């Protein structure tokens, strides 16, 4: 169905309170 | 809102392919270059005088006494050169990626190319230097080729027995008026395209993957505009006379003729072809075909794949075509003597044989390799 | 077939390198004392100098040092007056033919844009002025000619105008033929492009502004294009 | 700094004010700095 | 000839984007009629393959070598459907001349 | 084929008429005296 | 326009916010490998032709000069 | 006063590359001497010699120049 898989990892993309700065 | 409807349709909510490379920037650059030329041309027109006694004096007055007039003049000249660079790369993109199957867009394009070449020729005649006068005479006498209609027609443009003030003034009027016709033809060019949408480098139907234009291909066009402005200014402010010719800084002497005469770089490929054909008429015709062969291009597509991304043999033939186009550009520069002539003759033969014969046969062979033919 | 003048290490040869204004002043002195007898710097007026190598009042001095006629007078044609800062440099041989006659058929070419009009002008100029060497065997120049390996045809009507110590530089820099040819090549260059210096400053500001603006616009494009460049597509047939 | 976002970036109006004001002064600084360079590069050759 | 056809298939490079041969055909009128006659699953796989190839061309990437389309594996699915379109097209044409 | 042949034969006469008009038009406009 | 462009089915598409992702993820990390990957894929189909151009160019220039060169036997 | 060019010239001139070049010119000069009744000249030889000489001088005249 729609739950078989989870959102793919974006760790090599995702950056590492912070939103304001970002 | 009626206008906003139109605005949103051609620049904001226009569905564009997501994978078009930087080559698709170039046409927008051409439009920017057109406006730049028009703007600089307008600021040349407030001080230029189209009189043979005062044209060179007015150009020197622009360069020496008008505040930043040298800047606007050399921006106009190097912007014409940048216009032809972007035009050649736009045409090469259209040839490589199979964009000529948009036939109406392609034909409005080749009309625009003819108009831009005529505008640049008369604009180069306009400063009334030594090189401008002998170039005009030469390029105009070319029209004297036609047996019954030609001779009179030439003096008709010359407006007299030989190019003289009569020409300069009417060349100023034409050169003023044709870029607005180019702008209208570019509007028709954009219309005939939105009906079909732009092509992508894979040559496939990109309807499954289209994105907006405002945030994706606008900032990309802004970046391309910035890079093109970097190259123009660094070709005006640091190397201002690189693309020009020194003999144009002498006044027009009808009694003398510049010893080494050559068209500007962009018009050379044609120059080579003209010189190559022994017959005068033949040269003129071939010359025309040189540009026109492109229009003829959408009827020569014999492949089942639109683009050359998956077609290596026709890629090799395309780069050989770019190679001998560069060769013809070099030959035009070289004087009349061995062996420049033979190369010119071959290079022209190879150019017409690759466009006319070799690419459809290669496309048939490529279709045979994929078990399609 | 022509000798191709070599490349000389000019002080303005570099990408951001301006002109040496003392050399332009010395070359203007060289033109005024030697070259102005036959050649006409038509497009350079005394006023032009102000700001380059001569100050306003200073230029006025030079201006006041020439007689320029004023054609329209109540009943007369010419009481050449003290040339002003608005007067253009005085062209010798008011009519072209006059010079033709004086120079034996040759027409000194107005040296306002000579450097720009001659291929590799600065070099050519220097070479021509300093290329007055010995004619070779078999050569038969016509009456009133001289031998310079560079000039087209190697037959320039112009006789060699720069003999060592031809004129004395007011600055006192030894007036060797070369020091004089280099100064007049710098000056003629300036003449053919009075804005050389101003431009290069604009080009430096342009390079600094593009070096600031290109990575920032690239970063904005890569922000607005990251979204897609990270998009992950997945096909999930039911 | 989260003061920036709150004071400069957050409201378009504020986002603008900072740009215009900065640009007003940037010219002063840029011209000054740039001129220093240009001149020095050719310090010897210039009227004075 | 078989090995040289595999070498040309590698040199063409649409297998590196995961495409089939019939995905690379230019959509003329006959090709669009053949695409319209496809079953739903084949059409959906073709549209997903084209979208993935466009995304890969956007990011200037290719698939990993294990995910490429093996020449031997490529299936000419549109071909059968296409021949018919051409056959029908020609028949109508000759009849026109009648 | 045969049908298109019929079509051509049927329109060529009309076409010739059109060309004729053009002949008069071009000549009259060109004022070519040879004609 | 959008909405009537094409018909796809069951193609899920995930994405991230610009400010949430690094601006230049591994820019030189993989950029270099990729640029190099790319060149080797078209270099054999682009350069070869232009190489021969450099060659014809050179040969042409040299040949011309030789033509201008005085014939030793000439006049002797 | 000695024009710097003369110095620079002397230097580059002394070079053998140039010396033999001049010599080749000499043979040419002489050829025309004996082969006086012809149309062959030494212009071409002259230029090549100079191109070399000047190139070098040019490489080194501006330094001396002030
Ligand atoms: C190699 C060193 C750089 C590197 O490793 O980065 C990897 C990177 C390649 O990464 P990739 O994942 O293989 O490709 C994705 C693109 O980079 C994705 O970004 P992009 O590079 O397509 O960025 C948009 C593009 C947009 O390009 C344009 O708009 C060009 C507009 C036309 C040209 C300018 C007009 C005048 C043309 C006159 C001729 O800008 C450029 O292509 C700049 C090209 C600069 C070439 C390098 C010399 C500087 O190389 C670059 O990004 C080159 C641009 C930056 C340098
Ligand atoms: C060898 O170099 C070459 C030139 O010379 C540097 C050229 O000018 C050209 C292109 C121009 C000509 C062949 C002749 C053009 C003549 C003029 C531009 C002067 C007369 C101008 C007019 C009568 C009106 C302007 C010309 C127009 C508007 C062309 C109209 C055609 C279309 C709009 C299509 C080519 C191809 C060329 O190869
Ligand atoms: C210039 C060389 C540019 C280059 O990098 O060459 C390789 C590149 C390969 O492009 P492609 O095969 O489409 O693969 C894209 C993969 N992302 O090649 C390309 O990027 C495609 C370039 C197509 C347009 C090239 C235009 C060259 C100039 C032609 C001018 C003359 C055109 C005719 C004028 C009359
Ligand atoms: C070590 C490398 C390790 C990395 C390998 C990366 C993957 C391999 C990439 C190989 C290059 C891409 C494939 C390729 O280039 O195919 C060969 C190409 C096409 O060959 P073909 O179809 O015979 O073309 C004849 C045209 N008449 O033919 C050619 O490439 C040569 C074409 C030469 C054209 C010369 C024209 C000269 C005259 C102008
Ligand atoms: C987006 C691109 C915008 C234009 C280019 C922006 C970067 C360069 C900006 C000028 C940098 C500079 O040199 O400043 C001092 C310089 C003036 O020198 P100053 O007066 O001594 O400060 O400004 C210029 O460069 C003048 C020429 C600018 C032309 C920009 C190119 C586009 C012209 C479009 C015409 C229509
Ligand atoms: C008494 C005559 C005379 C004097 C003095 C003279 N010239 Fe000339 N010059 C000419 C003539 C005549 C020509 C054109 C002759 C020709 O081109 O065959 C000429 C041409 C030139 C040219 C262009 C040559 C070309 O190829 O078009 C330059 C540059 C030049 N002169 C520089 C100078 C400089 C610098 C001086 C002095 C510092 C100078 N001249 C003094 C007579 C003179
Ligand atoms: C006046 C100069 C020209 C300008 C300003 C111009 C501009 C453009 C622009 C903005 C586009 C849209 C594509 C894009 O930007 O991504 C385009 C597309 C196109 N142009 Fe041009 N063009 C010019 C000359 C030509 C010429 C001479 C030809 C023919 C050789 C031509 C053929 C095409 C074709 C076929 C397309 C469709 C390609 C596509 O978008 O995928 N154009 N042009
Ligand atoms: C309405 C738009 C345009 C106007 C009003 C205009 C006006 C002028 C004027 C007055 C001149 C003479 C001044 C001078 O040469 O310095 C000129 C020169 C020139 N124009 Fe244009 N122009 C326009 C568009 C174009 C376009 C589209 C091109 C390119 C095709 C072009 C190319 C040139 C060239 C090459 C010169 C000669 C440059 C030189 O002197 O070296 N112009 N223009
Ligand atoms: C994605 O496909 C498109 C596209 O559909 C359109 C309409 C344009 C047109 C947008 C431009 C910014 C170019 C403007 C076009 C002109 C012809 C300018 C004309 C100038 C005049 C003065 C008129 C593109 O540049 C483009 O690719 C980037």
């Amino acid at each position: 169905s729609h739950t078989d898989v989870k959102v793919p990892d974006f760790s090599d993309y995702r950056r590492a309170e912070s939103s304001e700065a970002r | 809102h009626p206008l906003f409807k139109i605005i949103n349709h051609s620049f904001i909510d226009l569905p564009a392919p997501s994978n078009i490379s930087s080559w698709w920037n170039f046409g927008s650059l051409l439009g920017v270059c057109l406006m730049v030329q028009i703007i600089t041309g307008l600021f040349l027109a407030m001080h230029y005088t189209s009189d043979t006694m005062t044209a060179f004096s007015s150009v020197t007055h622009i360069c020496r006494d008008v505040n930043y007039g040298w800047l606007i003049r050399y921006m106009h000249a190097n912007g014409a050169s940048m216009f032809f660079i972007c035009l050649f790369l736009h045409v090469g993109r259209g040839l490589y990626y199979g964009s000529y199957t948009f036939m109406e867009t392609w034909n409005i394009g080749v009309l625009l190319l003819f108009a831009v070449m005529a505008t640049a020729f008369m604009g180069y005649v306009l400063p009334w230097g030594q090189m401008s006068f002998w170039g005009a005479t030469v390029i105009t006498n070319l029209l004297s080729a036609i047996p019954y209609i030609g001779t009179t027609l030439v003096e008709w443009i010359w407006g007299g027995f030989s190019v003289d003030k009569a020409t300069l003034t009417r060349f100023f009027a034409f050169h003023f008026i044709l870029p607005f016709i180019i702008a209208a033809l570019a509007i028709v060019h954009l219309l005939f395209l939105h009906e079909t949408g732009s092509n992508n480098p894979t040559g496939l139907n990109s309807d499954a993957d289209k994105i907006p234009f405002h945030p994706y291909y606008t900032i990309k066009d802004i970046l391309g505009i910035l890079i093109m402005f970097l190259i123009l200014m660094t070709l005006v402010l640091f190397f201002p006379d690189m693309l020009g010719d020194p003999d144009n800084y002498m006044p027009a002497n009808p009694l003398n003729t510049p010893p080494h005469i050559k068209p500007e770089w962009y018009f050379l490929f044609a120059y080579a072809i003209l010189r190559s054909i022994p017959n005068k008429l033949g040269g003129v015709l071939a010359l025309i075909l040189s540009i026109l062969i492109l229009a003829l291009m959408p009827f020569l597509h014999t492949s089942k794949q639109r683009s050359l991304m998956f077609r290596p043999i026709t890629q090799i033939l395309y780069w050989i075509l770019v190679a001998n186009l560069l060769i013809l550009t070099w030959i035009g520069g070289q004087p009349v003597e061995h062996p420049f002539i033979i190369i010119g003759q071959l290079a022209s033969i190879s150019y017409f044989s690759i466009i006319l014969i070799l690419m459809p046969i290669s496309g048939i062979i490529e279709d045979k390799m994929l078990k399609l033919y | 077939l022509e000798l191709h003048p070599p490349s000389y290490p000019w002080s303005h040869r570099g990408l951001l390198s301006s002109l040496d204004h003392t050399s332009i002043r010395r070359g203007f002195q060289v033109y005024k004392q030697v070259c102005s007898s036959c050649h006409s710097m038509d497009y350079v007026a005394y006023r032009h100098l102000v700001g380059v190598c001569y100050t306003e009042e200073e230029a006025k001095a030079l201006a006041e040092e020439v007689e320029v006629q004023d054609g329209p007078n109540d009943d007369g044609e010419m009481f050449m007056r003290p040339g002003k800062l608005s007067d253009y440099f005085p062209k010798p041989y008011p009519n072209p033919e006059a010079a033709r006659a004086a120079n034996n058929g040759a027409l000194p070419p107005d040296l306002s844009y000579i450097v720009r009009a001659r291929h590799g002008g600065e070099d050519y100029v220097f070479s021509l002025l300093t290329g007055y060497c010995e004619p070779p065997t078999g050569v038969s120049l016509r009456e009133g000619l001289y031998f310079n390996p560079y000039f087209p045809g190697q037959a320039i009507g112009m006789a060699p105008p720069i003999y060592t110590e031809v004129l004395e530089y007011d600055d006192g820099t030894p007036a060797t033929m070369s020091q004089v040819a280099k100064d007049v090549a710098t000056f003629l260059r300036w003449a053919s492009e009075p804005e050389h210096d101003h431009r290069k400053r604009m080009g430096l500001k342009m390079l600094l502004m593009m070096g600031l603006l290109l990575p920032l616009t690239y970063a904005m494009k890569r922000h607005k294009w990251s979204v897609l460049k990270s998009r992950k597509l997945a096909y999930r047939p039911p | 700094p989260s003061r920036l976002y709150s004071l400069l970036f957050r409201r378009t109006s504020t986002f603008a004010l900072t740009i215009a004001v900065g640009a007003l002064f940037f010219e002063r600084a840029f011209d000054q700095g740039a001129d220093a360079i240009y001149e020095h590069i050719n310090e010897g050759k210039l009227w004075k | 000839l078989d090995g040289f056809r595999k070498w040309y298939y590698n040199a063409a490079g649409f297998n590196k984007l995961g495409l089939m041969r019939d995905d690379t055909l230019h959509e003329t009128e006959d090709v669009k009629e053949a695409i319209r006659r496809l079953p739903e699953d084949l059409y959906n796989d073709r549209m997903f393959r084209i979208k993935r190839a466009l995304d890969l061309t956007m990011r200037h990437q290719i698939l990993p070598k294990d995910q490429w389309t093996k020449y031997e594996e490529d299936k000419f699915y549109l071909e059968p459907y296409l021949k018919e379109v051409i056959r029908e097209r020609k028949e109508r044409e000759e009849w026109a001349k009648k | 084929g045969p049908r298109y042949r019929e079509l051509a034969r049927n329109w060529i006469p009309t076409a010739g008429m059109w060309g004729t008009v053009g002949a008069v038009g071009l000549v009259w406009a060109t004022d070519w005296r040879l004609i | 326009e959008f909405g009537n462009l094409a018909r796809i089915r069951h193609v899920i598409s995930y994405s991230l916010s610009p400010f949430e992702q690094r601006a230049f993820p591994s820019y030189f990390s993989k950029g270099i490998p990729n640029v190099l990957r790319r060149t080797r894929e078209r270099i054999l189909r682009v350069a070869p032709p232009f190489v021969v151009v450099y060659l014809i160019y050179t040969w042409g220039n040299q040949e011309f000069e030789q033509s201008k060169r005085k014939n030793p036997a000439m006049y002797e | 006063l000695v024009d710097p060019l003369t110095t620079v010239r002397e230097h580059c001139e002394q070079l053998e590359k140039c010396v033999k070049a001049r010599e080749r010119l000499e043979l040419c000069d002489n050829r025309v001497s004996s082969r006086s009744q012809t149309e062959e000249d030494c212009t071409e030889e002259l230029f090549d010699f100079l191109h070399a000489r000047d190139h070098c001088v040019a490489h080194k005249l501006f330094k001396n120049l002030k």
